[PDB]
DNA sequence: GTCCGAAGAGATTCAGAG
DNA sequence: CTCTGAATCTCTTCCACTCCTACCAAGGAC
RNA sequence: UGGUAGGAGU
């Protein structure tokens, strides 16, 4: 089955492979992420909710108060989008928050509060979501482009043999908090801890534990073993499990019950281990120079005086042996320090440390966070508690725990967000161990390691930091004393959010301006994961090693789609079927694979766990039955690829298409040709310029119809049934009755959007692709927007290619166009663009738009209305007046030079108070009508409709043939029903429609006073005047235009249409590549491209011809199925028979033009199903033809290769680019501005191109340049008037700009003098 | 705001804005001269603005300058007159937005066009870096009498044959000119018109035209052939010559004084190069103008009539492929089945798996090389016959018109292995071609080096840029200043001889170059060269025929003039047969041209002798 | 009507060593 | 214990031309 | 206007 838009043009799809997962929404990123963020969401995890209930609770200093909020609730935005688009104002809404505020009795809070609050408070704006996925922050749509960054946990970097010259690895952790201080540790050459708190300098990593009062034994304890040595009187007999000493040389001679099992002076193996351990004499006798070696571990004192005979971290010596065994203390403690196994790291630390107590810890914990202070016992405890325990300055989101406890293998998935003693010492002895070879380090790269932070997360993030300071001030108002005084509502206030929000979505690094010169470009920016930012790299500190592709990016982000140039890699977009997790990662749909069998069931893998399984690949074969057939399927496993049995595998790749970009895979042939063609491929794609006329792509990807359904641009019905009325401007669509909702049940009505104005200054507008009386169902396209076919999206045109050079025409990139690509309008593009006028309150009087414009001819005036305003419709060009604009003393606005086209509509805006002209009075009643006549229209056709379905009511026996003709006009609903309570639910229908109609007329009495109201403006100016021109730009040499394939060009010559090549039918060809261009850079993509275009384009001539003339249905028909089964494998599927042969007939109209052709990137048609398909027209197999000379006549020898190509115009255009100046304005430095075309600026001659203009010996020329062309006012004006007086002498001068440095140096106390 | 880029220093004093200047996209314009370069009417109009009005007070047309200015902002149609004599020999500079050369700025005869594009020659682009895809060029107009003189006495394109960093020529035929005439001057087994005697070039091409005779026919045609034997003097010298028709074609826009040897070969791209270069050193500078505009027209026409395209017919895959891809397989899984086993290391298996690898790419890559190369086998007059491929993708790759030996062995063939981001080689290689689809991983392998090079490439550019900066100031002050210090002292001269062959011939180091101190024959108690005499291509050749490794000679840093050097130290001007004037900027020309090759720097037993001696 | 990363070079210090 | 060496910190610089699209900034009090 | 970023072209 095929739905009803298929049947009118279905493209004919090759692919092997069968999909089991179809596309998902491509902006499901945006939406989901805004609508997680701001709705009504309980229990807390993420959103709004959240932030409230995370802060709210207060604690006042004695206040007895207590304020908490109860629910919040959002307004219904003032303005529809479009209103807020027109008016220039932000699409938010107000946000309503029910606060309460409860204070208890003076020395009273354990009883119920005195005085209980209660009372709906405003907030402030959030701006609004749009349904793309979109904001509208001042008229102008906006993009926040999701943020990637390092994930909140610990890290461990190698930082291998960066420094010391020497190879050593100084081995770090990094501990980053979602808001807070970072953590650091460090191990210096002489192999010693050192911590470093935000990035101050270093210290020993001891202190910490130290401030964590805990002892030096303990420390001890936790981070080495203990050796237990006793005194005895057989020798003082050592204690020694045969455990401990494994694999390393012997000193002395290992006796165990008088026979010695391991001589001195050799190393023990496994053999000797074991039968150590069988013996298992734990007791030992060693040399005494054997002990002092060793470090104690324990303080010992003697039982006779009390004295430290050894304090902790103490060396042993032959004194201090001597001295405990006239101790006689029968337990000596040594800590266990084995260099191959174990490292003195911790004990080095604390003989380097120089505090020795808490205090002094937290003293030099003060002096290095806050130097210069004096040290306070208190001030530096409460530093300390807040530092890495305190709630509000410290937090650990829950993905940062879960990381950190991952990365410490702990079970416990959720913990507290603020750091413990635990945590640390837990981090530290990782560290250690990461030294002494027990683990390995984490690579930043890794996509489990960098998280995604999408507009709801950054929003929420901004939203509490407006919340806290608002928090602070409300606690500081609480602690003034009052009781009842006031409601909770002056206590706050909405500023600080408000600007908190709004400077966030209106001035940030992410709040990108829309670009919306495609649906794929719009599609594109949405998807764009962007790792600069707040909180994240900059184009300078990115390394190298960020912007190389990780291979943990198949499947999570494209490696094809990212912008060549300052920052490449560090911007790339989402891929196809890659959505984000829910802690923030990136996961990619697998499918799960049975023993031996592939099924459907499909499981999400994040980038951890990818690493562990085995994953076949997407192009092995399955014969419908899973078991691939070959035994050694290519799998690539953790971070490599081989081949693997066909039972070891466990996972599958969903789909071939689930690595690249939605922008990368418009690409037809994609895996001919190499990356970086492919990248300048998908980078083209997104700057292409609408045209006049959609043309579908003769082959394309076969995608191109979700992605013109996904994005906003098309019109897409959302309940189906047959298109009652269809006109230019809306579409009404009448409901299916199943569909019908049964309360107040009506039809829908579509209103497109004519020529509007694009953020790049290109038209949008809605074509109507319905015709009267075609039924639809629910998700066809209705209506076509910008570079849309059919639902299809066409981004450009597809026209005959010839690859042979001509004349040197296409030298190395240029473009040959032949004249009839001019002359049919082919490449012909709109451009709208808003030029605004404002009266400013200047001083001797307001400036005032008036139509008397003094000294000027009344030519000018003629143009003009009777009121200074141009009159719609009107061919302006270059430097005519628009608008008045007089000022008392002139200065009106006008249409700058080069810039000839109709001027669309006028906008004015007044501000509330003033008068109205007589133009403002035209605007404001054809609107007002326009607004009237709107209301009218819909009420009447939902009164028809509602009228219509009330007939069928009363057709179920309460209505005859002729009894309701015979009914007066005004009372159909009222009519003898036969149920008799039915028709009081008519009755009560009727009433409802009538305060229906009462409440449309009051909404329409709202619109009138929108329209009438005077709407707000910006301080200092009475009324804003917009006025919107639109010029028609036309193809022309100096033009950019490219194909898909990264073969970019520059529009040499429009050849006349005789001059061109023709083949042997006499048809022209309308451009002429350069074949050289495809050896060199290997994009052999276009080659199969054109000729896969001549094979679907000679299928439309056949079927044009077979339509040309009167052939039966049948004939025609079955050519057709032939076309459609013509692939070996393929899965499409179509047959002709199910059709109703007159459905046929409008298949084959919309086919005469040619036949499209779905080729996918990756399982795309073979070079033989190519072949094929030419042998099923009459064309030759190799794809080239011989083509005769437009000029001479005489034939090209070597056949030459000619076919279709889908080209593209690049919004590069020649008209925006060609500037000139000869004399202009100058700025304070009496230099030319370079506004560039904005303010006639001169080219820059840099610093560069004086090198080589003095290196050429050019003395004079640079003299002038430097001086006369440049700052020498009095050489300017004097070389001015010799020019014309045919003079060409130079008076050198000196340059302005040097007398300005001279001033600036001598305004720091430093003489600058010309002396002579 | 004094220091930094943005301070006064570098942004406002040294880079100082232009009046009279205008920017706009280049495209091609082949009907264009050397000294020529398109200008759009309006850009020129704009430009000229006060030359015209001056021509109008003049002329008389217009008595005061609103008069003038008003009548301009009408374009009248008696403007546009007053502006071809205006514009008629006034050079115009033309440059890049990265300027490296000297030659990153030039100037032309403008010529008006109609359009919004200025047209460019097509051989000066190569000096300009230019690709005439979207790139964009600034022009400046020289105002006052001595720039203009200055102009066209140094900046001028005709005058810029030679780059300043080595005498090799800087103008070339580069993309289709050099196809074409490669596709001219070639010789099929049977054609038509094969055998014939032709008197002349002339009949020669009225043979061609009239299609009675193919281009590549083997023919007999009589050539007048000038040699100059005499000082000054040339001798005309006519035989019976083996060439096709073709060659004898391409022999009319020679010049006299040039062989007929250099035409009949196939001429190639480094076969251009040479000619020009010879007609230079021969018959000066004139001739050699006017036989490179000869040659990009010759080249451009016939290239056009060619007709060569390419197609997915003309790539290749050689037969033995599969085989030398299953011999490979089978190879590499033995050794894997070893490694189990535990016979042999893993790092060894992972040596030995690479180098099966690369010995299954090389070969597959000389089995294509060979199927394609000798592709077209000819049968003439009965036996048939081995010859040179006519396809059109080799005939792109001989010419040196495009491509080269690596991108069709990508075309056609293994794309051999890759490497990881890392650095360490991938063990399994990309088997398929371009030609052929690529899987998924084999595209991801590919796509890590590709985006490993665009990055590579983005900094490259940076630092290139910075290090010329520094080159630049540290030697600005340097100027030929004096003409002979007298001095003695000098730096040897010997061949370069890393322990094998010949790294750099001596007579490439020392040409150009003065003698510090006399050179001593190889015959005893003679000296071969003067004290002070400057070594050129003919002193040079006389030392080669005795051959001595060592000559003392004088260089900058033993110059012993201060604040400058002398012409004798410098030597010759590298752009000009000439010695070095005085006053020329030697600083910045060398600082320049050791910068200019930075962008394509990337960043990141027992002795046996092979000859006998 | 008016007013309050990474790379390098270099300076400073600092720990070893005689 | 002066005094050559090594640790630290500290400053400076990281291409060059455009096309543009926005954000931004001193009052009520005396 | 002017200072900032933001994206893009060579
Ligand atoms: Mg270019």
């Amino acid at each position: 089955v095929y739905s009803y838009t298929e049947k009118k043009r279905i493209r004919k799809d090759f692919g092997k492979r069968p999909q089991v997962l179809d596309v998902p929404y491509l902006l499901s990123i945006q939406l989901d992420s805004f609508q997680k963020f701001i709705e009504q969401d309980p229990e807390g995890q993420y959103g709004l909710e959240a932030a409230f209930r995370s802060v709210f609770p207060i604690q006042s200093y004695s206040g007895n108060s207590e304020l908490q909020y109860v629910s919040y609730r959002l307004g219904e935005p003032v303005f529809d989008v479009q209103e807020c688009q027109i008016r220039g104002v932000t699409y938010s809404a107000p946000l309503r928050v029910k606060l309460r505020l409860v204070i208890y009795e003076r020395e009273a809070p354990e009883g119920t509060v005195k005085d209980i609050k209660e009372q709906e408070v405003y907030m402030g704006e959030i701006p609004l979501m749009t349904d793309n996925g979109t904001f509208v922050i001042n008229g102008t749509e906006r993009v926040i482009v999701s943020q990637l960054h390092r994930s909140p946990g610990v890290f461990f970097d190698s930082d291998k043999g960066k420094t010391h010259s020497s190879g050593k690895v100084l081995y770090n952790a990094r501990i980053i908090p979602y808001r807070g201080s970072w953590l650091d540790f460090e191990f210096d050459p002489k192999d010693n801890l050192f911590v470093r708190i935000d990035r101050r300098r270093k210290l020993p990593a001891t202190i910490i534990l130290r401030a964590l009062n805990y002892t030096t034994e303990q420390i001890l304890d936790l981070f080495f073993e203990k050796v237990i040595f006793e005194i005895r009187d057989n020798k003082l007999q050592m204690e020694l499990v045969p455990e401990r000493l494994r694999g390393e040389t012997a000193s002395f001679d290992i006796e165990a019950n008088g026979k010695v099992y391991v001589e001195k002076g050799r190393r023990i193996t496994a053999r000797h281990i074991r039968q150590l351990e069988k013996d298992d004499v734990k007791l030992i006798e060693v040399p005494v120079e054997y002990i002092a070696g060793k470090v104690v571990a324990k303080d010992y004192i003697d039982e006779s005086t009390g004295e430290l005979i050894c304090a902790a971290n103490m060396e042993l010596s032959l004194d201090l042996l001597a001295k405990l065994s006239q101790s006689g203390h029968k337990r000596i403690e040594t800590l266990f320090t084995n260099d191959l196994d174990h490292g003195p790291y911790i004990s080095e630390t604390l003989r380097v440390d120089p505090t020795n107590d808490r205090l002094s810890a937290l003293v030099e914990i003060y002096r290095m966070m806050r130097p210069g202070e004096p040290p306070t016992r208190e001030a530096a405890e409460s530093l300390f508690e807040n530092l890495f325990f305190s709630e509000d300055r410290y937090d650990l989101s829950a993905v940062g725990r879960m990381k950190f406890n991952r990365s410490l293998l702990r079970e416990e998935i959720e913990g507290s967000g603020i750091l413990s003693k635990d945590d640390i010492i837990d981090v530290m002895k990782k560290l250690i161990d990461i030294r002494n070879g027990k683990g390995e380090v984490d690579d930043i790269d890794h996509l489990g390691n960098r998280r995604i932070r999408s507009v709801g997360e950054m929003a929420e993030n901004q939203f509490r930091v407006g919340l806290v300071r608002v928090e602070r001030a409300v606690k500081e108002r609480l602690s003034l004393g009052d009781l009842d005084t006031l409601m909770p509502q002056d206590m706050i206030n909405a500023k600080p959010i408000s600007a908190a929000v709004k400077e966030f979505f209106g001035s940030s690094q992410l709040s990108q301006f829309m670009d919306q010169n495609n649906p794929l470009s719009e599609i594109t920016h949405k998807r764009r994961i962007s790792a600069l930012g707040p909180g994240g790299l900059t184009r300078e500190r990115a390394g190298f090693e960020v912007r190389d592709v990780h291979p943990t990016h198949y499947g999570r982000v494209c490696p094809i789609e990212t912008p060549e140039g300052p920052n490449i890699g560090l911007i790339n977009s989402l891929s196809v079927y890659a959505q984000t997790n829910e802690y923030g990662f990136l996961e990619t749909p697998y499918r799960k694979v049975t023993d031996g069998v592939v099924t459907d069931e499909i499981h999400y893998l994040s980038a951890i766990e990818e690493g562990n399984y085995v994953i076949a690949q997407a192009n092995s074969n399955l014969d419908e039955e899973g078991h691939f057939v070959e035994d050694l399927v290519t799998c690539r496993s953790k971070g490599e690829s081989s081949l693997f049995s066909r039972d070891q595998v466990d996972y599958m790749d969903v789909s071939t298409q689930q690595v690249v970009s939605v922008g990368a895979s418009l690409i037809p042939f994609l895996e001919h040709d190499d990356a970086n063609r492919a990248l300048m491929g998908a980078n083209m794609q997104r700057q292409a310029v609408p045209t006049l006329r959609a043309d579908k792509p003769l082959v394309g990807t076969g995608m191109e119809r979700a992605v013109a359904v996904d994005s906003g641009v098309t019109a897409v019905a959302k309940r189906g049934g047959v298109v009652q009325y269809v006109d230019a401007s809306r579409i009404v669509i009448k409901v299916n009755e199943d569909e019908m909702y049964p309360g107040e049940a009506g039809i829908d009505i579509y209103n497109l959007t004519k020529y509007t104005r694009s953020n790049q200054n290109t038209c949008i507008n809605q074509m109507p692709c319905v015709s009267l009386g075609e039924p639809v169902e629910r998700g066809d396209v209705l209506a076509d927007g910008p570079s849309t076919d059919l639902g299809e999206l066409a981004l450009g045109q597809n026209m005959r290619v010839a690859f042979m050079p001509w004349n040197g025409y296409n030298f190395e990139d240029s473009i040959l166009v032949s004249e009839r690509v001019v002359q049919e309008d082919r490449f012909t593009t709109i451009h709208i663009q808003e030029l605004a006028c404002v009266s400013r309150d200047t001083k001797l009087g307001p400036e005032e738009i008036t139509a008397d414009i003094p000294n000027v001819g009344e030519a000018a005036l003629s143009k003009l209305d009777e009121s200074g305003i141009v009159y719609i419709g009107a061919e302006v060009t270059g430097g005519d007046i628009l608008v008045g604009k007089v000022t008392p003393k002139d200065s009106s606005l006008r249409v700058p030079n080069g810039v000839s086209g109709t001027v669309i509509d006028v906008q004015v805006f007044t501000r509330d108070g003033v008068e109205k002209d007589k133009r403002a009075l035209e605007i404001e009643e054809m609107q007002l009508k326009q607004a009237k006549k709107d209301l009218s229209e819909e009420l009447q056709i939902l009164e028809a409709g509602l009228f219509s379905r009330i007939r069928a009511v009363l057709v179920a026996g309460g209505v005859e043939a002729e009894k309701l003709d015979k009914l007066p006009r005004d009372r159909w609903l009222e009519l003898g029903l036969t149920d008799e309570e039915k028709q009081n639910q008519l009755e009560q229908l009727a009433e409802q429609y009538d305060e229906l109609k009462h409440e449309f007329e009051k909404k329409l009495e709202a619109k009138r006073r929108k329209i009438t109201q005077g709407d707000d403006l910006a301080p200092g100016v009475l009324k804003i005047v917009k006025v919107y021109l639109a010029v028609k730009r036309r193809i022309q040499p100096g033009d950019k235009m490219a194909g898909r394939h990264g073969n970019k060009g520059v529009i040499s010559k429009i050849n006349p249409i005789e001059d061109m090549p023709y083949d042997e039918n006499g048809t022209p060809v309308d451009i002429v590549l350069n074949p050289l261009g495809v050896p060199s850079r290997m994009n052999i993509g276009q080659i199969l491209e054109t000729h896969l275009g001549m094979a679907a384009k000679g299928i439309g001539d056949k079927i044009n011809a077979m339509l040309k003339q009167q052939q039966e249905v049948a004939k025609l028909r079955e050519f057709i199925q032939r076309a459609y089964d013509l692939g070996a494998d393929v899965r499409q599927k179509v047959d002709l028979s199910t059709f109703s042969d007159e459905e046929v007939m409008r298949l084959a109209e919309n086919l005469r033009k040619g036949m499209p052709i779905a080729t996918p990137v990756f399982d795309g048609a073979k070079e033989a199903e190519i072949k094929e398909l030419l042998k099923l027209g009459d064309l030759p197999t190799s794809g080239q033809i011989r083509l005769y000379d437009g000029r001479t006549g005489e034939q090209f020898e070597r056949p030459v290769t000619v076919g279709y190509m889908y080209m593209l115009k690049l919004n590069h255009l020649v008209d925006d680019k060609m500037h000139a100046r000869s004399t202009g304005s100058y700025s304070l430095v009496t230099q030319q501005p370079l506004g560039g075309k904005a303010q006639f600026g001169g080219q820059r001659f840099g610093e560069m191109e004086v090198w080589a203009l003095e290196a050429y010996g050019a003395a004079y020329t640079l003299q002038e340049m430097l001086t006369v062309k440049s700052d020498d006012v009095n050489g300017r004006t004097k070389m001015y008037k010799n020019i014309v007086d045919g003079n060409h002498q130079m008076e050198p001068g000196m340059p302005e700009s040097f007398n300005v440095l001279l001033k600036e140096i001598r305004s720091l106390g430093i003489n600058i003098e010309l002396e002579d | 705001m004094i220091k930094g880029k943005q301070g006064r220093f570098r942004q406002n004093l040294l880079g100082k804005r232009v009046d009279y200047s205008g920017r706009s996209v280049i495209t091609v314009g082949p009907y264009l001269r050397l000294h020529q370069c398109g200008l759009p009417k309006k850009m020129a109009l704009e430009l000229f603005k006060p030359f015209i009005y001056g021509k109008l007070e003049l002329r008389g047309l217009a008595t005061t300058i609103k008069a003038a200015k008003k009548m301009v902002e009408r374009e009248e149609a008696v403007v546009w007159d007053i502006l071809d004599e205006v514009i008629r020999e006034h050079p115009v500079l033309l440059n890049r937005a990265p300027t490296l050369h000297r030659l990153g700025i030039q100037a032309f005869e403008p010529v008006l066009i109609e359009g919004k594009a200025i047209q460019l020659h097509p051989l000066v682009c190569a000096a300009y870096n230019a690709d005439f895809d979207g790139d964009q060029m600034a022009v400046h107009v020289p105002l006052t009498l001595e720039a203009q003189l200055e102009a066209r006495a140094l900046m001028m394109s005709t005058n810029n044959i030679l780059s300043p960093a080595n005498g090799e020529p800087i103008i070339v035929p580069s993309q289709d000119v050099v196809l074409g005439l490669y596709y001219m001057t070639r010789d099929c087994v049977n054609a038509k018109g094969e055998g014939m005697v032709l008197t002349g070039p002339k009949e020669a091409e009225r043979l061609y035209r009239s299609g009675l005779a193919s281009l590549h026919a083997r023919v007999k045609v009589r050539i007048t052939e000038y040699e100059k034997d005499a000082n000054g003097e040339l001798v005309a010298k006519t035989s019976l010559k083996d060439t096709t028709v073709g060659r004898a074609i391409l022999w009319m826009i020679v010049p006299k004084g040039l062989p007929y040897s250099i035409v009949n070969q196939a001429l190639g791209k480094k076969a251009i190069s040479k000619m020009l270069n010879t007609c230079y050193r021969i018959l000066g500078l004139k001739p050699t103008v006017i036989f490179a505009d000869q040659i990009m027209y010759t080249g451009f026409a016939y290239a056009a009539r060619s007709g060569a395209s390419v197609g997915i017919d003309d790539m290749v895959i050689p037969e033995k492929k599969h085989e030398i891809i299953s011999e490979a397989e089978a190879e590499v899984a033995e050794i894997q089945e070893q490694f189990q086993s535990g016979l042999v290391t893993a790092g060894e298996r992972y040596n030995k798996v690479i180098d099966i690898w690369a010995a299954a790419n090389d070969r597959v890559s000389k089995a294509m090389m060979d199927n394609l190369q000798t592709e077209t086998v000819i049968n003439r007059d009965g036996q048939e016959e081995k010859q040179v491929s006519f396809n059109s993708i080799y005939m792109m790759a001989d010419s040196g018109a495009r491509g080269s030996a690596a991108q069709i062995r990508q075309l056609a063939g293994m794309r051999g292995l890759m490497a990881k981001p890392d650095g360490s080689i991938i063990e399994t290689p990309i088997t398929a071609n371009f030609r052929e689809g690529l899987n998924v991983l084999q595209y991801f392998i590919s796509t890590h080096g590709a985006r490993k090079g665009l990055a590579d490439t983005a900094l490259k550019t940076a630092n290139s840029g910075y290090l010329t900066r520094r080159l630049v100031d540290v030697a600005q002050d340097l100027v030929v200043t004096e003409d002979d210090c007298g001095t003695h002292e000098g730096i040897m001269m010997t061949p370069v001889i890393e322990g094998g062959d010949v790294k750099e011939p001596l007579r490439d180091r020392v040409l150009g170059r003065v003698t510090a101190e006399d050179v001593l024959k190889p015959g005893t108690a003679d000296i071969l060269v003067p004290r002070n005499t400057l070594l050129h291509e003919q002193w040079c050749d006389l030392l080669e025929e005795n051959s001595v490794d060592a000559v003392k000679v004088r260089s900058v840093v033993s110059c012993d003039t201060d604040f400058g050097v002398c012409a004798h130290c410098y030597g010759r001007d590298l752009a000009r047969g000439h010695i070095i004037n005085k006053g020329e900027a030697i600083g910045v020309i060398a600082a320049q041209s050791i910068g200019e090759p930075g962008t394509q720097l990337t960043m990141r037993s027992s002795i046996q002798v092979k000859n006998k001696g």
